[PDB]
């Protein structure tokens, strides 16, 4: 295990399983499986894959080229999400909406999308963020907003920098003989503030239980005991002098005129010193608030 | 050897005390706690949070000081662990 | 509100036994838990129980899933034994 | 003196973590937290919240109890702190 | 005996007899014949299964996929239960209903419910929760309220955990050759409450008379004599101190302002200290109540 | 051996009553309860609820504190039994 | 209202008998009590008799279903005697 | 406002650890860091940490584009380690 | 003498530049800054902000880590400054 480190070797490892997140692609995916039979007129069957927490550059170097990138904003969360529409998926969308049966072979040889192509994206699209801020509100209701399209990863560049770790949800729909794959990225910061929220799903009757689990937390964690430490005066010397060190040495030192409480290194309010009692005590002026 | 210089950071701490949540957010402007420090017994003198000794504050010309009281020992850390 | 760390615990059981076992103790002593196996071990924190919850193992680590929250009576009912 | 017929209070700790307050709060109902210790290490023994031995768990005619595998030395007492 | 334990090792062992249970599933098999009748114009016959207090995850490896799982509210006890409609059934019922005399062989192939097959479940889970309803009001008034429905376990979670102990009731529902079941599912958390009620069902003329018991047993139980026991003060030592000392040491001791009372640990109030008649007495401040 | 520290908790008991619910619940503001034990009777010492000595309550320079008037032996403890 | 915990318990039956046959009791000795076969065994709080109710066996151990709380004039009835 | 220069550095990771290993150090000595390999190494301004950031190398130069600013929460939570 | 048991703060520096406010505040999201050090030059080991080591960065399983080669000379000193 002992090799040189060298830059470029993302090892991000960053293993969970986000069982809300999949439980609310299952219900995007039924939504979007109905949202398709309304429009096309007919029935497809979509298969939800893994969830791949990957780099974004591993994510999109998979990516086929050219294809449709939707950006979306997923609402109030800082950031925006993608929505990839396959080549082959569009092909079959457009055949079967505009009098193609589909029977045809998909001759997929790489081309723009054009304007028609663009208004049924466009429409397949407005679908898919319906379902899915439907499949969404059971959890944490959230408003999605069409953003642009773009026909090369390039143009997105959804996170800061490539190596940034990225969620990617694929679906297989199939119609008839032909076959299609959608996707959805969200990169995981999107979904770090909910990364609780999305790895158990394990409640149902949560909307004021909620409070009342927080208002009885807090009211049973209020009975726990800290340790303050109040650092009196701060003097820097060197190790010679600590080695030197004898007892009845006496050590110069500004004068503390505000007295730090911290616990475990953590500041916890600004005080002055005295004496009550026969014992030391801090009269508080300031709580370290920001 | 080399190590003879090593900047090092110490640190006297005034007292500790046991104390919860409630009060602890109950604090207001003007409260006063009270540590576990007798008035008179030297404070202790930390050095990355370990003990290294105990100093007491003295009167040295106008300027307030802490003099070493003792060197802490194996024993006495022990004891006060 | 205060952005402190506490130090969380979690108990697997209680165990009220006089020290006549305890200086019989060596390796391979077999001791007796007050916790039947399959409650919920103990959330404490900073050694304040909070909370019950049932053991889980999760990428070879343990870990506590919080089933509920105590209550008053519940918790004396544990004290007072 | 043999003044030793007193009953104590034995405790064992299946793990512990340092975790602060916006995450307690955002603990909810079935949330799991995973603890420290690695799976498989030996539970830690106390008495009154001091620690003599450390041992695995066994469940004995379905009571918890611990195998203890070391119990006495004080030579790591000062990493634990 | 002596086996090393394992976690995910859910030995849990709580064995009860429910028979207001038992008598609330009988009545309620009872209620649901005659609305089955009602509906399909053919009679059933309900056979009330065992009662099978197991975890929920015991109990959610055991359900066929796809199935009906129908969300109930059971105000006011805090939580939700399941009723399982199981796709034989929902067949049988749909058949019959449609056009169909039943003769031919169920095909469950597994297949999702179409709206039509959904409002046939609605229905006769309406009726179902009407019969349950009526049933439950002779032992215990209630108001129970359809939540929604769903195919799989994972979207319902009903429980915090699956290892949570769960109550299942199973119903075996013939008519003619065609056989189905559906089952009642409630977590053991619903029915804690009233699990001294559930338990002995041997009461019936209990309205008022209830009343009059808890009455005479309060004024009973107040002639019971109690154990104060006042703890004075409260010094920490160590053992060393403990084997070491001698008559004749005082130990400090900060001073107990106020004096708690308990009984058997449990403290009763808080009073001062003092003497009258030559005797210790404590006047009462406050009693211990949260 | 190893068991010279072990972190106890000793408790004095100020007195024992026999009283009931009624007058238990009827227990008001300033009303005052006497106990079994004299004044000037020194007071019972316990260790998680066992004997361990009988102790007097004496002004130690302002500082009020327990002195031990004897330590419990088993014949007392059987005749307290 | 309270929380209180007693000790509730279950009295077979009563015995009026000078200390004659107490000096012969040996192994094997034939006792008769006060209460015949078959009537409901007395329910007591902290010593005090509360009801009335018959013995059971549940999952091989006793149990009693409390069959009715008793009345001033058969609690004084049962005294005179 | 100012046209002031500044020394920024960028930090790869911590190390807590007393002077055993130091004095044991020796070219080909095995060092440990606080921080796991991925994670952004840290932007200081005048040894003041201000950002977070990832290492890249460009015209065979070191370089940090930097990911993130810190908050006052991730930096008392890095501090207090 | 030997109080030397003291824990001591290590860290290591990729790499400095000199660079003023006006491309701090320049500087956005996303944006790298080219180090002064050259690809593969041995990083800085310093203890407190003193240097007293030169190392190559090296990863022991996933964890950060130096391959110290030179460590004590005071005689590049005057050039570093």
């Amino acid at each position: 295990d002992i090799r040189p480190y060298d830059p470029n070797t993302q090892r991000r490892v960053v293993r969970e399983r986000l069982q809300a997140l999949e439980i609310i692609n299952e219900r995007f995916a039924r939504q979007f499986r109905m949202g398709l039979f309304n429009l096309l007129r007919r029935s497809p069957d979509i298969t939800v894959g893994a969830i791949r927490i990957q780099p974004y550059h591993e994510f999109a170097r998979n990516l086929p080229v050219p294809t449709n990138l939707n950006l979306i904003h997923l609402k109030p969360l800082r950031g925006t999400g993608l929505v990839v529409f396959s080549p082959s998926l569009v092909f079959i969308a457009v055949d079967n909406l505009f009098g193609g049966d589909g029977r045809f072979p998909t001759k997929v040889e790489g081309r723009e999308f054009t304007h028609t192509e663009q208004r049924v994206i466009n429409r397949m699209l407005k679908l898919a963020l319906e379902g899915y801020s439907d499949a969404w509100k059971a959890i944490n209701p959230l408003e999605v907003e069409y953003v642009r399209s773009e026909m090369q990863v390039k143009f997105t560049n959804i996170t800061t920098s490539p190596n940034d770790i990225v969620v990617n949800t694929p679906f297989h729909v199939e119609i008839g003989n032909l076959t299609g794959e959608f996707n959805i990225c969200l990169p995981f910061s999107m979904i770090e503030p909910l990364r609780e929220l999305l790895v158990n799903p394990p409640l149902e009757n949560s909307r004021h239980e909620d409070q009342n689990w927080r208002d009885n937390l807090v009211r049973q964690v209020q009975h726990s005991e800290l340790e303050l430490v109040a650092n009196f005066a701060d003097i820097p010397l060197r190790l010679s002098q600590i080695l030197k060190l004898k007892p009845g040495d006496v050590l110069p030192i500004e004068k503390p005129d505000r007295i730090i409480a911290h616990v475990d290194g953590v500041p916890v309010l600004t005080s002055q010193y005295g004496t009550v009692n026969g014992q030391y005590a801090l009269r508080v002026e300031h709580l370290i608030n920001p | 050897d080399l190590i003879m210089d090593i900047p090092v950071k110490l640190t006297v701490e005034l007292g500790r005390t046991r104390m919860t949540i409630k009060e602890l957010l109950r604090l207001t402007q003007g409260s006063v706690v009270a540590l576990d420090g007798l008035a008179g017994e030297p404070l202790d003198i930390l050095i990355n949070g370990y003990l290294i000794a105990q100093g007491e504050v003295v009167v040295v010309a106008d300027k307030y000081g802490v003099r070493i009281t003792d060197i802490i020992t194996p024993s006495e850390r022990m004891r006060r662990l």
